């Protein structure tokens, strides 16, 4: 299903995108950037501590903002995809609205839009 | 971190798992955004002629692409202000003559033209704003009665009112909670049927549209109401064409102009009263 991720991940844009794979990978940079700093400050103790604090104040404000970030980015795509299927159902034709079932069509604004803004975020 | 690394690793198969199958969803979700779409101005400026003098020359239409066709050479003329109605069997094509009327089915040859007017340099907007239409499945979506009678919501409340007047519903109207404000429910049991076919005539007559199209407005009544309801949109409908489709004999004996279906084709007349007699009663009365 890599292509469903691709059209996800371009409904957001390359600004949400990119803030959140930056922000992720930083996060997690700052997070073995403390536990490493953790080993060598075992063995000027309070240089050691005061960049450790300083270490951890960066790891929460970057966690906060890839957080922050991840719920926006979902909240842009799902209102971005249920606008767009909303509009290219309303210029559907008659022929496929006899043909194709009310159910799949009601079905999908029913269950797989409060997918898309309820499990995928998370 | 050697010793937590088990609880990631089986946290993001897990987590994998769990996310091909709602990643599911937004790819249906995107296979149906890429269905077809309708491609929805010199005639548009001049405000559509009260005159229904149409035609429709060579007329063939299919439901599907290179399917077998529902006409073949269907060529027929309306003069202004005249009644027309159309008569013919199950399946014999007169929803489907209706649908082509409205530009509904896309696979139409030939040429229809409404005052010289045609569907080839008209958007879809502009295309329904010039005819109404009352189906045979009547419906009265949630709302205010402001709401079902106009849900454009232009229309003054004098307007309103006296199309509710001349719809024989305006008694009823006013003994609601409110005055055309109260809270409808999507069919239920807050209006009867024939309720709800006034409905349908109060909205065809806000549309204004000076063209109407009757499609099936007898069925599922009772003929102790239909024949009133006829009678008051005939007393009601003395101009703007309009053009019937049902299997009653009366209603197709009332119309001027009408339409043998045959088979795959169809057959006009002019007047009534000359073709309800001149098959000796075989094609036209009896089956009517």
């Amino acid at each position: 299903p890599w292509r469903a991720c691709t059209k996800y991940l371009s409904s957001a844009g390359i600004l949400l995108l990119s803030l959140l794979v930056f922000s992720q990978l930083l996060k997690h940079m700052v997070l073995v950037a403390i536990d490493y700093w953790l080993a060598k400050w075992t063995d000027d103790q309070s240089v050691y501590a005061m960049v450790f604090t300083l270490l951890c104040s960066l790891g929460i404000v970057l966690c906060l903002v890839t957080s922050v970030t991840v719920e926006w980015t979902g909240l842009k795509v799902a209102k971005r995809l249920h606008r767009s299927l909303l509009n290219r159902i309303i210029l559907a034709p008659m022929r496929f609205f006899e043909t194709t079932p009310l159910g799949s069509i009601l079905n999908r604004f029913s269950s797989d839009c409060n997918t898309i803004d309820q499990h995928i975020p998370s | 971190y050697a010793l937590m690394v088990s609880n990631y690793l089986n946290w993001m198969v897990r987590n994998l798992a769990d996310m091909e199958i709602q990643l599911g969803a937004v790819k249906r979700i995107h296979a149906l955004l890429k269905t077809e779409a309708e491609s929805y101005p010199s005639l548009i400026p001049k405000n559509w002629p009260d005159q229904g003098k149409i035609q429709i020359q060579n007329l063939s239409v299919r439901y599907d692409s290179s399917l077998k066709p529902v006409l073949k050479h269907v060529n027929a003329l309306i003069s202004p202000g005249q009644k027309i109605g159309i008569c013919g069997r199950t399946g014999s094509g007169k929803s489907s003559f209706s649908l082509a009327f409205f530009r509904m089915v896309d696979m139409f040859e030939g040429r229809i033209i409404i005052d010289g007017i045609d569907i080839a340099k008209l958007p879809l907007h502009t295309l329904r704003s010039r005819l109404s239409i009352i189906l045979q499945d009547p419906v009265l979506f949630s709302g205010t009665i402001r709401f079902n009678l106009d849900p454009e919501k232009k229309c003054s409340d004098s307007t309103l009112w006296e199309a509710l007047e001349i719809a024989q519903l305006k008694l009823v109207v006013k003994a609601l909670p409110g005055g055309l404000d109260a809270i409808i429910t999507e069919g239920g049991e807050n209006f009867s049927q024939g309720q709800r076919q006034l409905f349908c005539l109060a909205r065809a007559f806000v549309r204004k549209t000076s063209i109407f199209i009757m499609d099936e407005a007898t069925a599922s009544i009772d003929m102790a109401t239909e024949n009133i309801l006829q009678k008051v949109v005939m007393t009601a409908f003395a101009d703007r064409t309009v053009v019937t489709i049902a299997h009653r004999v009366h209603t197709i004996l009332s119309a001027d102009l009408v339409m043998v279906l045959k088979r795959g084709a169809i057959l006009e007349f002019d007047k009534p009263e000359t073709l309800l007699s001149q098959k000796d009663s075989v094609f036209a009365s009896f089956v009517r």
